[PDB]
C-alpha cells in the first residue's frame, strides 16, 4: 500500500539543484524504477539483513 | 333475473403478504480500499503505486 513517490521526491530534494514542483509524478516513478534495479550499499544491506 | 345459487361464490386469496420493490435495498454492499482493487486477472488495477 506504500506509494514510493515521496521517497523519490525526498531523493530529488536532497540533490538541491532540482525544483521538485516542476517534476511530474511519472518522472519520479521512472526514477523509482531505475533505482529499484540497483544493488543496495553493503553497510545498508547488512543492516537491513 | 337474479339467482342466488348462480351468484353466490367463494373468493379465495392469501391472508396477508408484503410486496417489496427495491430488492437491492436488502443487499449490504461494501467495497475494498481502492489501493487494493484488482482487475479480472486478479492483479491490482493500478500497479504503479
Amino acid at each position: 500500500q506504500k506509494k514510493m513517490k515521496s521517497i523519490v521526491e525526498d531523493f530529488l530534494k536532497r540533490l538541491q539543484i532540482f525544483d521538485i514542483s516542476r517534476v511530474p509524478d511519472d518522472q519520479m516513478y521512472r526514477l523509482r524504477d531505475r533505482l529499484r534495479l540497483l544493488p543496495v550499499e553493503i553497510r545498508r544491506l547488512d543492516i537491513f539483513n | 333475473q337474479f339467482d342466488f345459487r348462480a351468484s353466490m361464490h367463494m373468493l379465495t386469496s392469501n391472508l396477508t403478504f408484503t410486496v417489496y420493490s427495491d430488492l437491492l435495498a436488502f443487499v449490504s454492499a461494501d467495497t475494498v480500499e481502492p489501493i487494493n482493487a484488482v482487475a479480472f486477472d486478479n492483479m491490482r488495477i493500478m500497479n504503479e503505486l
